[PDB]
């Protein structure tokens, strides 16, 4: 059973360095090359460089020369990737992949990935705000309401409605990173306006990192 | 340095269709040994890339036989004969002929369905938030298709730009639609000095761009 296992996710301050590992097994480590790619949040893949486990010979991408440093440890079958002077732009997923080369070239096995969040922020619970129309209107058939989960760190937060009793029509958007370095997302739900008053709607936001649990009754 | 471009960026297709993805290299990827140094990768959100085609047309081990590839010199193409639900993902092509290795922009294969205009809703900032210095206005675009949509914020009939952030949900697994959340951020002071807050949504399902709004002190 061949596989490449990478080290866990990491949060780093700008200017610091991170060193991700890629442990190889189920095959002869030295027979295949190890490449390192990276993928930012809303972007495609990008190649960092490769390294020959059987010699330590490397090849880098011009944009990562000096910054990125690839190494290996044949006694533990582990490949390393160290990025220095980290900036917010370095925030992305880091992959390591092997490249079979015996009878042909094939980058077949990939590591699970290692998220590197380059942030200067600190764990902060969010502030849950109610999302409701200025004035309740009977004109429309369905009404929409939600909860704005603002200023929090890190990810994620789990929003639910009526403790799981209301699931249909719910839409929890993906968090957005604010210039403050803090996350903010909104959860919304469409319901029959012909029950907006006698029926209570409440969102249950949960942010484990800060042990915050908030329930906010919406209009 | 070889440039790899993929077209189209997004591709709407339905289960059972024969989908073809194209990749284009700035120069011939044919090697002296007769082989074409090209990789085809599949990637699902939050997951690591999976190898599909090695050396342009060679199907990778484990990959389903509905996948096939071809191409000559500079134009390559991946084909999925009878699209299965498991085939909705993003496909990237990569060149491993020269250094550095380069990928394509990637092409997303989403579920094709009928057009659907977005139900728009605009929420004003809560009292609690204004009681904290900041004010954020939210505009919702519920269940629509296709993904393409322009949200234009107008404060006292004055176009805003660079003070709002959008967020889109992943395609719905039941009705195949999308939802978007635009969040306009202002200071309590700036909010306090303006009356009308509008949200102009431009979409294909709408013959004319709909404009949902609210007057400041009227809720």
């Amino acid at each position: 059973e061949i596989q490449l296992v990478q080290s866990g996710a990491e949060v780093k301050k700008p200017g610091s360095s991170v060193k991700v590992s890629c442990k190889a097994s189920g095959y002869t480590f030295t027979d295949y090359y190890i490449n390192w790619m990276r993928q930012a949040p809303g972007q495609g893949l990008e190649w960092i460089g490769w390294i020959d486990p059987g010699s330590g010979n490397t090849k880098y991408n011009e944009k990562f020369k000096g910054r990125a440093t690839l190494t290996v440890d044949t006694s533990t079958n582990t490949a390393y990737m160290e990025l220095s002077s980290l900036r917010s732009e370095d925030t992305a997923f880091y992959f390591c992949a092997r490249e079979k080369t015996t009878y042909y070239y094939a980058m077949d096995y990939w590591g699970q990935g290692t998220l590197v969040t380059v942030s200067s922020a600190s764990t902060k619970g969010p502030s849950v705000f109610p999302l409701a129309p200025c004035s309740r209107s009977t004109s429309e058939s369905t009404a929409a309401l939600g909860c704005l989960v603002k200023d929090y760190f890190p990810e994620p937060v789990t929003v639910s409605w009526n403790s799981g009793a209301l699931t249909s029509g719910v839409h929890t958007f993906p968090a957005v990173l604010q210039s403050s370095g803090l996350y903010s997302l909104s959860s919304v739900v469409t319901v029959p306006s012909s029950s907006l008053g006698t029926k209570t709607y409440t969102c249950n936001v949960d942010h484990k990192p800060s042990n915050t649990k908030v329930d906010k009754r919406v209009e | 340095d070889i440039q790899m471009t993929q077209s189209p960026s997004t591709l709407s297709a339905s289960v059972g269709d024969r989908v073809t993805i194209t990749c284009r290299s700035s120069k011939s990827l044919l090697h002296s040994n007769g082989d074409t140094f090209l990789y085809w990768f599949q990637q699902k959100p939050g997951k690591a890339p999976k190898l599909l085609m090695y050396r342009m047309s060679n199907l990778a081990s484990g990959v389903p036989s509905r996948f096939s590839g071809s191409g000559s010199g500079t134009e390559f193409t991946l084909t999925i004969s009878s699209l299965q639900p498991d085939d909705f993902a993003t496909y990237y092509c990569m060149q491993h002929l020269e250094y550095p290795f380069t990928f394509g922009q990637g092409t997303k294969v989403e579920v094709k369905r009928t057009v659907a205009a977005p139900s728009v809703f605009i929420f004003p900032p809560s009292d609690e938030q204004l009681k904290s210095g900041t004010a954020s206005v939210v505009c919702l675009l519920n269940n629509f298709y296709p993904r393409e949509a322009k949200v234009q914020w107008k404060v006292d009939n004055a176009l805003q730009s660079g003070n709002s952030q959008e967020s889109v949900t992943e395609q719905d697994s039941k009705d195949s639609t999308y939802s978007l959340s635009s969040t306009l951020t202002l200071s309590k002071a700036d909010y306090e000095k303006h009356k009308v807050y509008a949200c102009e949504v431009t979409h294909q399902g709408l013959s004319s761009p709909v404009t949902k709004s609210f007057n400041r002190g009227e809720c």
